[PDB]
RNA sequence: UAAUUGGAAUGAGUACAAUGUAAAUACCUUAACGAGGAACAAUUGGAGGGCAAGUCUGGUGCCAGCAGCCGCGGUAAUUCCAGCUCCAAUAGCGUAUAUUAAAGUUGUUGCAGUUAAAAAGCUCGUAGUUGAACUUUGGGCCCGGUUGGCCGGUCGGAUUUCCAACG
């Protein structure tokens, strides 16, 4: 009798199980950008698939609606923000071209790897989960977080992790112990 | 080949080599996948890796007089009990993955 | 043309043919006479629980020859007989008389399966454990 | 056919029957392309220059083309005479 | 290497002729398949099935194998062809052959406003061959070629971006489908939209100007 | 085909505290401990086709069993029981029943009825469904013609403009 909690799935199952285009069309999601499951892959097609049904939508609609100005420009501006509509390529005609490439372009377990300091797309999901990236001034350990355009020069190690000074953890910490009770002492 | 550049040359470029494999995935490597072409266009006869003169008389004593069968040893190794029979003395020719397991299951390091 | 009515004011025909003609469907037919309450020997349920009376061999219709090691069961809440049959070899040595097994449909929606002649129903639970732990030794049957 | 700019898409443009205006497709192998020499004083039909008239596969198999042509050409004053309105 | 016995053969050959468009425009015969090697070069194939036809003799069975293959290269231009043979390998190749031979141009579209490089068909066309109907409906942008793995993979080499299909009859006769859709593409210049009404002057065949280049000596 | 090695990082957990809370638990913080194959060890179903992945080995011998379907097994089993290897999804995966898509196999859109299932033996006939044609054009401005002439330029036809209205 209290009121219901709303809540949605994120994602969906091909519909052939198995195929071998599709099956190894996950060189690239998986091994290329170091994702722990095809779950993470169906994920972003699923807010594709999103994505498109609103803007056919859009596109049946008359030219000059209301309707299809205001939520055209609200599609747009906020595909903009966050990087994956690139800086003119601002009309509804190439949301339809946007494909899951540039959608895990900006995953912050790849713009982590992009800006250096990570050596690896995996090594980066290795530190990001590890609290040691921070973002402004907020440690983020989610590698699915979709960073915006106003946030790569805010990707930076974490003013807590040892990589950012903050006297270094309890592995190196304990292994200088042992010399010091066996060199000092 | 392993790790040794496939990681150190993949630094924001990420596609070099991303092709696929041959593609079988259980049927056995492609160690003489070169040489059957050669057998193929050569319009000659070649000799096949002919024997294998010392390895088999010294190594199926060390292998098998010191516990085993051939009937046991080829099941480990996952071949029927001819196969053994003919890495013996002498009659086969030897492929690398019939030998490398008949060298991991019982240690004589001889190739 | 065409065979049916078409014009505007005739919507009445056309919904009363309709409905005529789902009656040759196979499913709208049991789900409006409630054939699965009446006439399924479970109440229109995908399990029920029974009481073996007897192990039953079954030939294997052509072109198979063996023999399906199945069982006779009655069932609780119905009383009903039916046979089902026991899984991968062995369990019928785990399957004895008043076990009190569990009974699930065999696959097919109320049809025979495979070369077994007239069973519908398989055993997925004897004593109240499992077949599947039973078989693999993960779980023991209880001493009854 | 054009796209925004004007720029030319749909890399052939096709011919046209001249007697039922329809399609000639690619792969029309019944349709003909019929070339009439001109002429001018004492004969002499002049070499490569041409009055042209395409007929689709289809009217050729219907039997029309005999008719068409003396149609096509008596409005084209190849012919006087021949091809009546009134039938 | 290739000694051309058609008067196409021989045009193409001398590079008086250097597209295929002119004999597309033409309804130009094609008789030999080294016609539309050297015309349309960069055109890959791929084989999309092969099962055995056996008829049935005194002593046993004679088995032989079928073979469907398409070809296109990847804009505009589609080949189908069907060949048995006795040996898998034989049919495939002679089945290569007859499907350059059968290479026809496709009509490409817009399902809205025109942008540039069209995406999908201009029109709603269909093709039947034995029981199997394919239609085929232009789709937005950003659909792809809804279809069967079969039916999708003659329109990637067909050029055509985004596509809806129907389908009626008994599909699984994977022979007849690929015929039906053959037949379906085709009519794309069939349909006559008024883009095609105007008028045109009726061009010379190059069969008819380069005559003694054509001509055998 | 691994196979021997190194420093780094971390929380799952154990917890001073504080925070949280009506009081607590838990979360979010955080002192102190907390990783080297023995563990802090991921499973569930599959490997003939549909349908992705072994014609590798041992056992059985139309037996045991598998198998949604086609099928496998009668002494060289790619299909059973195993070992190895591999595939699929993954903290989830299989099984049963129902239901929706598939299904243009319920068809208004949109089925089929000569021979595959299906045109009442034939005709009349009420309700129902359906039913030939016919009854006048006031605002202004831009565009195309079709008639009417002021206009021929010209060796019976060749361009159109200013003006009606003619829709």
């Amino acid at each position: 009798p209290r009121a219901p909690r709303t809540y949605s799935k994120t994602y969906s199952t091909p519909k052939r199980p198995y195929e071998s285009s599709r099956l190894d069309a996950e060189l690239k999601l998986a091994g290329e950008f170091g994702l722990k499951n095809k779950k993470e892959i169906y994920r972003i097609s699923f807010q594709l698939s999103k994505i498109r049904r609103a803007a056919r939508d859009l596109l049946t609609r008359d030219e000059k609606d209301p309707k299809r100005l205001f939520e055209g420009n609200a599609l747009i501006r906020r595909l903009v923000r966050v990087g994956v509509l690139s800086e003119d390529k601002k009309k509804l005609d190439y949301v339809l071209a946007l494909k899951v490439e540039d959608f895990l372009e900006r995953r912050l377990q790849t713009q982590v790897y992009k800006l250096g300091l990570a050596k690896s797309v995996h090594h980066a999901r290795v530190l990001i989960t590890q609290r040691h990236i921070a973002v402004g001034k907020q440690i983020v350990n989610i590698p699915s977080f979709m960073v915006r355009l106003d946030s790569e020069k805010h990707i930076d190690f974490a003013p807590t992790s040892p990589f950012g000074g903050a006297r270094p953890g309890r592995v190196a910490r304990r292994n200088a112990a042992r010399k010091a009770e066996a060199s000092g002492e | 080949r392993s790790q040794g550049q496939i990681n150190a040359a993949r630094r924001q470029g990420l596609v070099v080599s991303v092709d696929k494999k041959y593609g079988s995935t259980n049927t056995r490597g492609d160690n003489e996948g070169q040489r059957l072409t050669k057998v193929d266009r050569e319009t000659d006869i070649v000799k096949p890796k002919k024997l294998d003169p010392n390895v088999g008389r010294a190594i199926s004593r060390a292998r098998t007089d010191k516990k085993m069968s051939q009937k046991d040893l080829a099941t480990k190794i996952n071949e029927k009990p001819t196969v053994v029979n003919d890495y013996e003395a002498a009659r086969a020719i030897p492929n690398q993955q019939v030998l490398s397991k008949l060298e991991r299951a019982l240690g004589v390091k001889l190739r | 043309g065409k065979g049916k009515p078409r014009g505007l004011n005739s919507a009445r025909k056309l919904r009363v043919h309709r409905r005529n003609n789902r009656w040759a469907e196979n499913n709208y037919k049991k789900r409006l006479l409630g054939t699965a309450f009446k006439s399924s020997p479970f109440g229109g349920s995908s399990h029920a629980k029974g009481i073996v009376l007897e192990k039953l061999g079954i030939e294997s219709k052509q072109p198979n020859s063996a023999i399906r090691k199945c069982v006779r069961v009655q069932l609780i809440k119905n009383g009903k007989k039916v046979t089902a049959f026991v899984p991968n070899d062995g369990c019928l040595n785990f399957v004895d008389e008043n076990d009190e097994v569990l009974l699930a449909g065999f696959g097919r929606k109320g049809k025979a399966k495979g070369d077994i002649p007239g069973v519908r129903f398989k055993v997925v639970k004897v004593s109240g454990v499992s077949l599947l732990a039973l078989w693999k030794e993960k779980k023991e049957k209880p001493r009854s | 056919m054009e796209n925004d700019k004007g720029q030319l898409v749909e890399l052939y443009v096709p011919r046209k029957c001249s007697a039922t205006n329809r399609i000639i497709k690619a792969d029309d192998h019944a349709s003909v392309q019929i070339n009439v020499a001109k002429v001018d004083e004492e004969g002499r039909a002049i070499p490569g220059e041409y009055v042209t008239y395409a007929l689709s596969g289809y009217v050729r198999s219907r039997g029309e083309s005999d008719d068409s042509l003396n149609r096509l050409a008596q409005n084209d004053g190849l012919l006087k005479n021949v091809w009546s309105y009134s039938r | 290497g290739w000694v051309p016995v058609t008067k196409l053969g021989r045009l193409v050959k001398a590079g008086k002729i250097t597209t295929i468009e002119e004999i597309f425009l033409h309804s130009l015969p094609v008789k030999e398949f080294q016609i539309i090697d050297t015309l349309l070069p960069g055109l890959q194939d791929e084989v999309m099935n092969i099962k055995p036809v056996q008829k049935q003799t005194r002593a046993g069975q004679r088995t032989r194998f079928k073979a469907v293959v398409v070809v296109g290269d990847s804009n505009g231009h589609v080949g189908l062809g069907i060949k048995t043979a006795k040996e898998v390998a034989g049919a495939i190749r002679a089945g290569i052959i007859i499907a350059k031979l059968s290479v026809i141009p496709i009509r490409r579209g817009y399902w809205g406003t025109n942008l540039g490089q069209p995406h999908s068909l201009a029109t709603k066309t269909t093709g039947k061959c034995g029981s199997v109907t394919v239609r085929l409906i232009p789709a937005p942008r950003g659909s792809g070629i809804v279809a069967s793995p079969a039916v999708k993979k003659l329109l990637q080499l067909a050029g055509v971006e985004d596509v809806y299909t129907q389908s009626n009859g008994k599909t699984r006769t994977l022979e007849n489908t690929l015929k039906a859709a053959f037949v379906a593409i085709g009519n794309t210049y069939g349909f006559l939209t008024p883009n095609l009404w105007a008028e045109q002057p009726l061009p010379v065949s190059p069969l008819d100007i380069y005559s003694d280049e054509a001509s055998a000596q």
